[PDB]
């Protein structure tokens, strides 16, 4: 029943504004009892708080607006009541800024309050999305083959090689999906270089070596890249 | 900067049960969260002893003192998650803790595999060496990686990524070593170490 | 900055009333100098005095007997009491209290020409005593009076807790 909506560009560039969109569905967000607002996470660290707000006012004010004091100086925070959207603008993005941004409804000792209210827990969440924040423009990826042994355990281990490129992702398949069984593939690696860098591995039996070898398929969509490369041991 | 105190890992067998700590929360606007990993959070209580919605009973809330605990009694494969404790401050802020890591056992010790792969012909011609360690099938997810030239260790070029759960339940990882041709031709061999709980597996490469 | 009176019910969030008079009645016990409490208790809405605060009574002498308290300068007393009732039936947001503003300089400006002219009445030597009230009703010790048409009781002391000269 109530779903919290995130969405917005996925790969935002080094010291531009992320902005973010939630599209509530299930309560309303003119509702008296809870605050709306978002919690980040960096890849593979802890929750952050990040703000939250309600119009639901009292005879001082026109709502209430609570900011992380360091985020502060670059958020802004906002609600569109009959829309039912909650808005998140970041300007002045790094790299320190890419994570999991989740959409957060918060609830604690809002609706009926003493001087003013205070929202403690996120009790209903949103299934996130991962911004990436970079300085660096896209690349072709290297594609070197890896040769494996001539003369372990029967079967030997070939790869491909995919080196420098921008931005992610990547598909390699062996042979044109000739092969499924005995086949893997390895995930990315951020260089100091703000590039990125992958492999992948295929098990084949030493009978086969001689007039029939291996190719293995790359595909990028940004950069415009589907070269396949030969492989050959020494 | 601030954030509340939660042990990094904990561990307990199905069936057992274990409670975990937070300190930091001077109020009673605690908060504990439920994080899958590859998934959002959910809470699994508020005010520090109540529970939310089809929530089971054995998932309590405990404050004494400065310290919250919140206690999983009677542990199952579906519980090996990320625990995180949050809580109100000052005015209206609102902080989290670093989250304990907690494992459910019961899942064979298992061994990994290296590849390590020496750069290739086509490579060189640009100027360019780079050597891959392909570790795999792994279990806990929870490897070191070191690198070595002929028998002196290497401190230059590492370039080693946090591990991934596989379709066989396993954990794979891979460190990249990109260095100039040069130190490539004149040191004959090149080791590369990789430590999983204690005991080391080794592979080499020379030209 | 400003002080804040005690007080208990409703139904008027708004009143922003001002102070024109008071109501005295001193006790027994004189020892060596003169104690005051007030006993209702408090005027608003009437006639000021035209320069400075006037003061009479009907015995000076008898200490049984009221004394009156016509001041020159109005003094504003804010009231107010939790508004938001748009849901029903329980109200939302701000709780705080039932509660009369008024400014700390203003109201004690406002007593020290109570008290010079207390000086006069019994020969100079003034040691101007305020403490709180007897008793005999609960409309005596919790000032009871009218604003916004009904009639309501709440607590002072904090108004009458100072010792001039
Ligand atoms: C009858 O008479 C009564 C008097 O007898 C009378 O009562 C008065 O009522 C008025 C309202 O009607 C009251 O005025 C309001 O007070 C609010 C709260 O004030 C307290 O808190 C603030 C902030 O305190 C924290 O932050 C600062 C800065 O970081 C620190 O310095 C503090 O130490 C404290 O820090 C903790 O919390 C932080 C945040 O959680 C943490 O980061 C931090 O680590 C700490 O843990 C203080 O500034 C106040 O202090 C002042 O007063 C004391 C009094 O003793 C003085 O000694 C002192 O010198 C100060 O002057 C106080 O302690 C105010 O927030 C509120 O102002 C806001 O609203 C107006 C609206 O017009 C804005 O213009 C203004 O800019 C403020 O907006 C911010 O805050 C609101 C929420 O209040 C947000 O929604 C808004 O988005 C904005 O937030 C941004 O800034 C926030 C920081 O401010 C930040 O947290 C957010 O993240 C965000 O970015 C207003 O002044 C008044 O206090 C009453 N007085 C009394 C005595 O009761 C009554 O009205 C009368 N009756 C009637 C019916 O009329
Ligand atoms: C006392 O407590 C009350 C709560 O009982 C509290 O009221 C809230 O006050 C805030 C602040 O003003 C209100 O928010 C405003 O909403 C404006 C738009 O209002 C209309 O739409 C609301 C939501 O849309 C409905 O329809 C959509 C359809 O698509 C649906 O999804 C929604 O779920 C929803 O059902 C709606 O709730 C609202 O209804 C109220 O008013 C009607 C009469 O008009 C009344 O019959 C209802 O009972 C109800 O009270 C209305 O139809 C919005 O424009 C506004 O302003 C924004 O922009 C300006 C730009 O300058 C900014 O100034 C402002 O800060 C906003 O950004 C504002 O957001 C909120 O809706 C109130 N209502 C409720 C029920 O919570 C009071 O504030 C408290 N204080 C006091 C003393 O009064």
């Amino acid at each position: 029943q109530p779903q919290l909506q995130e969405s917005g560009p996925t790969l935002v560039e080094a010291s531009e504004t992320l902005s973010l969109t939630c599209a509530v569905s299930g309560d309303s967000t003119a509702a008296c009892n809870s605050f709306w607002g978002w919690v980040r996470q960096p890849p593979g660290k802890g929750l952050e708080w990040v703000g939250s707000l309600s119009h639901c006012a009292s005879y001082w004010n026109r709502g209430w607006t609570y900011h992380n004091p360091s985020l502060k100086s670059r958020l802004t925070l906002a609600l569109d009541t009959p829309k039912n959207l909650v808005f998140l603008k970041l300007n002045s993005v790094t790299a320190a800024d890419t994570a999991t941004y989740y959409c957060a409804r918060f609830g604690g000792e809002v609706l009926r309050y003493t001087d003013w209210p205070k929202p403690a827990w996120v009790d209903l969440w949103g299934r996130g999305t991962l911004v990436t924040v970079s300085s660096a423009s896209t690349k072709g990826p290297s594609v070197f083959p890896l040769a494996p042994s001539s003369k372990s355990g029967g079967t030997a281990a070939l790869g491909c090689l995919v080196k420098d490129y921008f931005p992610e992702p990547v598909t390699v398949s062996w042979n044109s999906g000739a092969l499924t069984s005995g086949v893997h593939t390895f995930p990315a690696v951020l260089q100091s270089s703000g590039l990125y860098s992958l492999s992948s591995v295929v098990t084949v039996p030493s009978s086969s070596l001689g007039t029939q070898t291996y190719i293995c398929n790359v595909n990028h969509k940004p950069s415009n890249t589907k070269v396949d490369k030969r492989v050959e041991p020494k | 900067q601030s954030a509340l105190t939660q042990p990094p890992s904990a561990s307990g067998s199905p069936g057992q049960s274990i409670t975990i700590s937070c300190t930091g929360t001077s109020n009673n606007f605690v908060s504990w969260y439920q994080q899958h990993a590859g998934k959002a959070p959910k809470l699994v209580i508020y005010d520090v002893n109540k529970r939310p919605s089809g929530v089971p009973d054995r998932f309590s809330g405990s404050k004494s003192g400065n310290t919250a605990s919140l206690t999983v009694s009677g542990l199952q494969t579906d519980d090996e998650a990320v625990y995180y404790c949050g809580s109100l401050v000052g005015n209206w802020d609102v902080i989290f803790g670093g989250g304990t890591k907690l494992t459910v056992l019961g899942q064979p010790k298992a061994a990994p595999s290296v590849t390590l792969f020496p750069p290739s012909s086509e490579e060189l011609q640009a100027n360019k060496a780079t050597l891959v360690c392909l570790i795999s099938d792994f279990y806990p997810g929870a490897v070191t990686v070191a690198w070595k030239a002929d028998s002196s260790p290497v401190k230059a070029g590492v370039e080693t990524t946090t591990p991934s759960k596989q379709s066989n339940n396993k954990y794979a990882a891979s460190s990249y070593l990109s260095l100039t041709p040069e130190q490539w031709k004149s040191h004959r061999s090149y080791s590369c170490q990789v430590t999983h709980e204690g005991s080391t597996v080794e592979k080499t490469v020379a030209p | 900055d400003t002080i804040t009176l005690p007080c208990r019910p409703a139904p008027p969030p708004h009143c922003s009333s001002n102070i024109t008079g008071l109501i005295l009645t001193r006790d027994g016990g004189n020892s060596n100098n003169e104690s005051e409490i007030f006993r209702t208790q408090l005027l608003l809405n009437g006639s000021l005095a035209e320069e400075e605060v006037v003061i009479r009574s009907v015995n000076f002498t008898d200490n049984a007997k009221s004394i009156c308290v016509q001041l020159n300068t109005s003094v504003e007393i804010n009231c107010t009491r939790p508004n938001n009732n748009t849901r029903p039936g329980e109200i939302i947001g701000d709780i705080r209290q039932a509660h009369c503003n008024i400014s700390r300089a203003k109201w004690n400006n406002t007593l020290k020409q109570i008290a010079s002219k207390l000086r006069e009445q019994f020969g100079n030597n003034k040691t101007i005593i305020f403490k709180q009230s007897s008793g005999g009703d609960p409309e005596i010790v919790t000032h009871s009076f009218n604003c916004g048409g009904e009639f309501f009781y709440c607590d002072s002391t904090q108004l009458f807790n100072s010792t001039w000269f």
